[PDB]
């Protein structure tokens, strides 16, 4: 019962750079896909 | 008082300067209180050795006590054997991803 | 025309160390446990606003095409203040990527703060004892921690666990950095030495000779190349590596060399100490022989009010040259050069 | 100098406390030894807390976590509903006390003349 | 080139402090090697706490840093002292000086009160500003007097100007503003006063500084002030003047002159009050001079004398100071009540 704290948004925070990092991750595996088309161009 | 007399020839043998006296008043005072400490001990080991009086030798045993306990140190040893544990590790492992530090 | 112009920022006490890297912000650890960050020529940021919500993350993430300006959701303020610690910090750096603030306290614990929720990521700990110096690498996976207990450790982003140790020394290291490349650092101390150190096995590479005082300052150089290691005498040493040669003398000082920095590239030294005196160095010093030997008369100083030194930066990107002055106020004042 | 008025703060408090007991006099060197005594018993719930709730990987100290600090510390919470009773209801609360001011002035010439001349940046003040 | 002898206590102390414990009948050399080992600790500690601020870099050594230390054949023509810019910059300061808008005039007087090192454009500045100053009592314009006074007080508060050698060609414009007939207009000589008021205060502030040396200051403008208020048949700004000055320079001045000059004074009064047949310029003048110098006189027999006997203080004090003298009693004692 955690009406007075939120105990929070930390590793939540964590989580949400974990999101950020997976966005650029998936960037960069995209642009490594991106440099072979360019290869497969 | 003399004390501060003690503490002044203190401070010049330790050649450095600028200070306050109430600083130097307040080592005086629980370092007195340390001393006050070692004579309990010596009249704890004077009690259990059974003799009114408080030896050399109690002396010994309450500074070896009290140099084991607020009297710290790392051993060069111990430094020596750690030397040889860690740096016998050489393993450096890269990963592609490196925005997490963590798992606690 | 080589002028002080001046900063002004809060006026406070406790300053103990204060480090930047690129320019937007420096590192003031105050007061005693504390990290205050203060912010050059930007307003403010608050990167984890985003975060506070896991809908404000997905609603990021739905900007996450191409946006990282919408990463923001800039709702705080400027000049905040950051601490976990209850020692008085003695040593900061930002990560050389703008991710990753290090305090390095007395009370044993360690920190990598955060750039976006400003707090502390990880804390923690590998010694009971006062931790003087903290480095990151100038790229920053790794970086180094020298302590109390004469030992110097390396640490990863994540490990947890010291990487490497370098228990050389007898007594508190002083300074710890890095080399340019990240594999060599340096290491001086209270037993007044100097000791090199590797990244694949961590054995004493070399050893610089003892002068004659405690070290307080070290520095290594743009190309990576040559020394100067400022010591209590007032004193400052150029060496170089691999011949491993006491080349240079500098003095006059007045015995506490706090703030080294091989400037912008070529041998411009700024150089500061207790006695709130910056003296530049114009001396073109290079050779290799056998033996060595040189003299005074390269530059003259510039003086203060009372306010020591702590760090100092040649700035990266420019020729410019900001230091952080505390006995007054927190301000880091700007210089120039240029003979 | 300037920090020691929290110091006397916290002697003031000490004085509240003990007029709330009623002591009439009083030794004033053991007054403001046990008034250190009691700043460390803060600063050691601090350290107690501090590194008590970094066992979890956030940081935040919430209630709970100060409630198994004061059982850990050596105390008997369930008296301090009744202590509010002496403590919030028999001792009038001291306002604190801190004086900043900000000081105008001006010293207006007219010239800067470079404003971000060769070694540009933009975060500087010419000064004439 | 030293000695570091061993600061041992005595040990007769020692066992006064020991037996104070009452613990046995102690031998000398026990609590000898006591305080050697004592102080083997305690010199230690006081290393450690010197390493603990050098590398807290301040040289003054506090209790909290041994609480963290418990953790255990034609010439060349020639050129002026000024630059063309500084000389630019001291033709906006006196045109400043002039400046009608208020905002500029605080400018000018920050400008003055702050401007360290300036020191250059001194006595040349401040010469023919004495030399305005005859011309201007010359064309009797209050502005040009009032801008000055703040101008000499703006001058008197930058600290490092010093004063001294440039002293003894300003200090006579100040006392001639002192004197006499300031006398824009006949009904508007009443900021004439607050000029004599402002002037004598920055008297004041004058003397508290040189006549340490040659007594030119307390002498001189004491005889001077003496032999002004002799001078009988002179207009009342010379009294006004001569008997503020006297105020300003003190309590015990004051209880030195106005001692007899009280009931002389009064003399005085009573020769205007209840006097001439019709000079309504000179008798509202004169008249509210007393009064300003009677209630301005009165804290010194306020605090010599007790409030009592306001009655017998009048005929102590030739009557026409009661019960204005009384009246300014009776706010000292709510002054003091104010306490």
């Amino acid at each position: 019962d955690d009406r007075y704290e939120q105990a929070s948004d930390v590793r939540a925070q964590l989580k949400f750079f974990e999101q950020l990092d997976q966005i650029e991750k998936q960037r960069k595996d995209e642009q490594e896909r991106e440099i072979l088309m360019r290869a497969a161009k | 008082p003399k004390d501060a007399q003690m503490m002044a020839q203190i401070l010049k043998d330790m050649g450095i300067t600028e200070y306050e006296p109430r600083v130097i008043n307040q080592m005086l005072e629980f370092a007195f209180r340390y001393v006050t400490t070692i004579l309990d001990d010596a009249k704890i080991y004077s009690s259990h050795a059974k003799k009114a009086t408080v030896d050399a030798d109690d002396v010994r045993l309450a500074i070896q006590c009290r140099a084991d306990q607020s009297f710290t140190s790392p051993p060069p040893r111990d430094f020596l054997l750690d030397i040889a544990r860690q740096r016998n590790q050489t393993p450096l492992p890269l990963i592609k991803p490196x925005x997490x530090x963590x798992x606690x | 025309l080589p002028s002080i112009c001046f900063y002004t920022f809060l006026n406070a006490y406790q300053g103990l160390t204060a480090v930047d890297v690129t320019d937007d912000s420096s590192l003031i650890a105050g007061g005693f446990a504390d990290s205050t960050v203060r912010v050059x020529x930007x307003x403010x940021x608050x990167x984890x606003x985003x975060x506070x919500x896991x809908x404000x993350x997905x609603x990021x993430x739905x900007x996450x095409x191409x946006x990282x300006x919408x990463x923001x959701x800039x709702x705080x303020x400027x000049x905040k203040i950051l601490y976990g610690h209850s020692g008085p910090v003695y040593g900061a750096s930002f990560s050389p990527d703008r991710n990753y603030l290090l305090s390095s306290s007395e009370d044993g614990t360690v920190r990598l703060w955060s750039l976006q929720t400003f707090t502390c990521l990880v804390g923690y700990k590998g010694h009971n004892y006062p931790v003087w110096d903290t480095q990151f690498s100038p790229y920053g996976y790794y970086f180094v921690s020298g302590g109390h207990d004469r030992v110097a450790r390396l640490w990863a982003t994540d490990h947890y666990q010291p990487l490497r140790i370098f228990a050389g020394h007898l007594a508190d290291v002083n300074c710890t950095r890095f080399h340019p490349n990240s594999n060599y650092v340096a290491t001086g101390s209270a037993d007044r030495t100097v000791r090199l150190w590797d990244v694949l096995n961590g054995n004493c590479v070399r050893i610089f000779t003892g002068h004659k005082g405690p070290i307080h300052s070290l520095t290594f150089s743009p190309n990576g190349r040559f020394l100067a290691t400022g010591a209590t005498d007032g004193r400052v040493l150029l060496w170089d590596i691999g011949h491993g040669l006491m080349v240079g003398e500098l003095k006059g000082h007045t015995d506490t060399v706090c703030s080294l920095r091989f400037s912008r590239d070529g041998e411009i030294l700024a150089s500061g100490s207790m006695d709130n005196t910056v003296r530049l160095w114009d001396a073109i010093k290079a050779f290799e022989d056998l033996e060595t030997d040189d003299f005074t008369t390269a530059t003259g100083h510039i003086n203060l009010p009372e306010n020591s030194q702590e760090l100092l930066l040649g700035t990266y990107m420019t020729k410019s040259t900001p230091v952080v002055h505390l006995h007054f106020t927190r301000r880091n004042l700007v210089l120039a050069a240029g003979a | 100098n300037y920090h020691l008025a929290r110091r006397r703060t916290l002697q003031v408090v000490v004085s509240s406390l003990l007029t709330e007991a009623g002591f009439e006099s009083a030794e004033k060197a053991s007054v403001e030894t046990l008034t250190e005594m009691l700043q460390s018993y803060i600063s050691e719930i601090g350290r107690s807390a501090k590194s008590y709730c970094e066992h979890t990987a956030r940081t935040q100290p919430t209630l709970s976590d100060i409630v198994v600090t004061l059982v850990e510390m050596g105390f008997n919470v369930d008296t301090l509903p009744a202590y509010a009773k002496r403590s919030q209801r028999m001792v009038i609360t001291x306002x604190x006390x801190x004086x900043x001011x900000x000081x105008x002035x001006x010293x207006x010439x007219x010239x800067x003349x470079x404003x971000x001349x060769x070694x540009x940046x933009x975060x500087x003040x010419x000064x004439x | 080139k030293l000695k570091l002898s061993n600061t041992v206590l005595p040990s007769e102390s020692m066992k006064v402090v020991a037996e104070s414990m009452g613990i046995a009948q102690i031998q000398e050399e026990t609590c000898q090697l006591l305080t050697d080992e004592v102080s083997y600790r305690i010199k230690e500690i006081a290393q450690d706490a010197l390493k603990f601020m050098h590398m807290g870099k301040r040289q003054k050594l506090t209790t909290s840093d041994i609480d963290y230390a418990l953790k255990l054949x034609x010439x060349x023509x020639x050129x002026x002292x000024x630059s063309v810019e500084q000389q630019l910059y001291y033709k906006e300061i006196t045109e400043a000086c002039v400046g009608s808008c208020e905002a500029k005039r605080a400018e000018a007087l920050q400008s003055i009160a702050t401007d360290p090192g300036l020191y250059q454009m001194l006595p040349r500045f401040s010469t023919f500003i004495s030399e305005g100053v005859r011309v201007n009592v010359v064309q009797n314009n209050l502005a040009l007097l009032i801008y000055l006074m703040r101008m000499v007080k703006a001058l008197m508060d930058n600290p490092t100007l010093y004063l001294e050698k440039y002293v003894h060609e300003l200090i006579p414009a100040v006392m001639t503003c002192i004197v006499s007939r300031q006398l824009c207009l006949r009904p508007d000589v009443d900021n004439h006063w607050a000029l004599r008021d402002f002037a004598a205060r920055l008297v004041a502030q004058i003397c508290k500084h040189f006549s340490t040396t040659t007594n030119n200051i307390q002498s001189r403008i004491t005889k001077t002030f003496t032999k002004s208020w002799v001078d009988e048949k002179t207009p009342w700004t010379t009294r006004y003047g001569s008997i503020a000055g006297l105020a300003e320079l003190g309590h015990d001045v004051i209880k030195t002159l106005i001692l007899p000059r009280l009931q002389q004074e009064g003399e005085r009064i009573r020769s205007v009050l209840d006097g001439p047949v019709l000079s309504n310029i000179d008798r509202i003048g004169a008249d509210h001079v007393q009064s300003l110098l009677l209630k301005h006189c009165a804290p010194v027999l306020a605090k010599l004398r007790p409030p009592p006997d306001n009655q017998d203080a009048y005929r102590a004090e030739f009557g026409s100071l009661g019960p204005l003298l009384c009246s300014q009693v009776v706010k000292a004692r709510a002054q003091a009540a104010l306490q």
